[PDB]
């Protein structure tokens, strides 16, 4: 039994990705869109808030049924119980192949009669809340772990008899906190939003892979930012060009399953092309606790990345780096554990102090046998060790997981931000695991 | 599997050297002319190659286990691109070739099939 | 020297050095037979030559 | 380099903590010594292998 908290993240997710294609589309000049706003959190500083709306529709049918809208509804009263400040601008979207386009029918007696909903699942969950119940006993049945079959039936008898009412101002949330507009489905409109994306030069496959989710993410994340002031848009044919730049400058970041398998993939056709030269620098910046079981599998991934990019003793010249997010300490054990399966690695660390010519140093290696000093570079996230990464700069930055970049100069460095879940991932990412 | 590394490389020929008796004792069979090598190139592209000369010595004490080829293709990914424009880089092993690389090279399309031999 | 330096020059052939492993897998495409280069001639002036033949080896 | 094959051991009776402080202070003075320990932990293999030769450069490992 998953939670449900995850579901409706999931629903949000989907309505934050059709809203955001709809402004894509409407995108022609001076748009000034406030995507989103709420990711179900603490702080909520700066509103830049749309509401957290659901798009949910059966299979066909002329009429919305019975009991569904409901659930999100329910959930948005419950939401706005807890709502105050700025105005925060309810909607809830659907699509139906012959339905009224617009604004429906919606003003007091809706809610009325879907108050007077009587299903055991919606009082357990939003209309308890919303409307408390008259009696203590009822009160007592609701705080229960378990809930007999008596108890449920007892629970709706008094929820369809007894008249409760409530002290939220409902009318004042039917005339601004909600909206009803029969929109389009958005599964049969990915067509038309490559037809309308292919409009500049660009290519076939080149929007599906490259362009589109990064105009979805970067349209997405122009209300991530902690300024409020930073949604001031104008001339969006401008703007949509300089995403076209955009576009090609990042070329990553996707979100759904768009032309990508398993967990996450297709950022792997791109990173190929520089992953085939042997004398390259790569720098990795590891934050650990975002990879699942980082301890018992970073030093087989290290085996793995360096029985493959560091096997040749004359091609592969260059040593790898590995900034790990972690103290001082915690060092000495990786070191323990590499040492134990023979693996040759420099921390620059004796104890607690840092050495600048320890860490600099060049591997002396003998080509008549197959020895190299040390095959890789291991240490924490401390300035020192940023300072001779930037005295010795790399050809490419890989950034796993959230890490501060600054402090790093960009000069001639490609910066490759990759997220993953597991090692499986990044070992797929970076061509050294043919399947999952 | 491991065969050698390559010593001279040219646009016509190039020049592989094995690394011990034993391994070319090992795999002498596989070694005559008009049969296949596989040349790395990078981290994950192999130049296919049809070796043409064998010259094994050793006058005094000095073994020399020397191979000619000659690229045919390039093996990109999983996909199979004809030419001789690669030009695989000095130290760089040899690998045989597998029944499944063999097997990818003569797939083409699955209606067009002519089974000869 | 983005590429390499001159080591001979003859009439019909000029004779190119590359520096290093790393330009020549960096630059690998470019310098196939038939590609064009630039030699330096004096302060201002430059000798547009095509490629004929590569030798990659071990001295 | 050529000459001097073999290399001295020095066994002192003190602590773990002690020989970290005079490790610093050989490599402060780019002196390279091998000490066997990884933080607390001693290693045989690494204590009793031989340190490699480069005669061109005057390089010894340890």
């Amino acid at each position: 039994m998953m939670s449900r908290e995850a579901d409706h993240t999931i629903k949000g997710f989907l309505y934050q990705f059709n809203k955001t294609l709809n402004s894509i589309l409407s995108s022609t000049d001076q748009d000034e869109i406030q995507i989103e706003g709420i990711i179900e959190d603490i702080d909520i500083k700066n509103s830049n808030i749309t509401n957290a709306i659901q798009c949910k529709y059966h299979e066909s049918k002329v009429r919305h049924n019975l009991s569904d809208i409901y659930k999100p509804i329910l959930q948005m009263l419950l939401h706005f119980l807890e709502n105050d400040s700025l105005n925060i601008k309810y909607a809830l979207y659907a699509y139906f192949p012959n339905e009224q386009v617009g604004v429906k029918e919606v003003t007091k007696s809706q809610i009325e009669e879907i108050l007077s909903s009587s299903n055991f699942d919606y009082i357990s969950k939003y209309i308890s809340k919303i409307k408390p119940p008259k009696e203590q006993i009822i009160k007592e049945l609701l705080g229960k772990t378990s809930k007999t079959t008596e108890d449920k039936t007892r629970i709706k008898k008094y929820y369809e008899t007894s008249k409760l009412e409530t002290i939220v101002d409902i009318d004042k949330f039917l005339r601004d906190h909600f909206v009803f507009e029969i929109g389009l489905s958005y599964e049969e409109l990915m067509n038309e939003t490559k037809n309308l994306l292919m409009k500049e030069g660009f290519s076939l496959e080149d929007v599906k892979d490259l362009f589109y989710p990064n105009s979805i993410q970067y349209i997405a994340e122009l209300s991530i930012l902690p300024e409020a002031e930073k949604r001031i848009s104008s001339k969006n044919k401008l703007i949509d060009y300089l995403k076209g730049n955009k576009k090609t400058a990042m070329s990553r970041w996707t979100s759904e399953v768009l032309t990508r398998k398993q967990l996450l993939k297709v950022r792997k056709n791109q990173l190929v092309p520089s992953l085939n030269i042997n004398s390259r620098s790569r720098y990795f910046i590891i934050d650990p606790d975002t990879i699942d079981n980082f301890d018992d599998e970073f030093i087989l991934f290290v085996k793995d990345y360096l029985d493959k990019y560091n096997s040749k003793i004359k091609l592969h010249t260059e040593t790898p780096c590995f900034i790990l997010k972690t103290d001082v300490n915690n060092l000495s054990e990786y070191h323990k554990r590499f040492v134990s399966r023979n693996i040759q690695i420099i921390t620059g660390y004796i104890g607690d102090t840092f050495y600048f010519k320890e860490f600099n140093k060049e591997p002396k290696r003998i080509i008549k046998d197959n020895w190299v000093e040390f095959k890789a570079r291991i240490s924490c996230n401390s300035d020192e060790v940023i300072k001779c990464i930037n005295y010795k700069k790399c050809d490419d930055l890989y950034i796993v997981g959230g890490v501060d970049v600054s402090l790093l100069d960009t000069a001639d460095v490609n910066i490759e931000n990759l997220e993953i879940n597991n090692f499986r991932e990044l070992k797929y990412l970076l061509s050294m695991l043919k399947e999952i | 599997m491991k065969i050698g590394s390559v010593i001279e490389s040219s646009p016509h020929s190039i020049l592989v050297k094995i690394d011990t008796l034993k391994i070319f004792e090992k795999a002498k069979s596989a070694l005559q002319i008009g049969k296949y090598l596989k040349i790395q190139e990078g981290n994950h592209n192999f130049v296919l190659c049809v070796i043409q000369n064998i010259k094994i010595s050793t006058d005094k004490d000095e073994d020399i286990f020397i191979l000619t080829v000659q690229p045919v293709g390039i093996f990109k990914g999983e996909e199979f691109f004809q030419g001789n424009s690669m030009l695989p880089s000095p130290t760089e092993p040899v690998f045989l070739v597998e029944d499944d690389i063999l097997n990818k090279i003569f797939s083409n399309e699955k209606t067009k099939i002519f089974h000869l031999g």
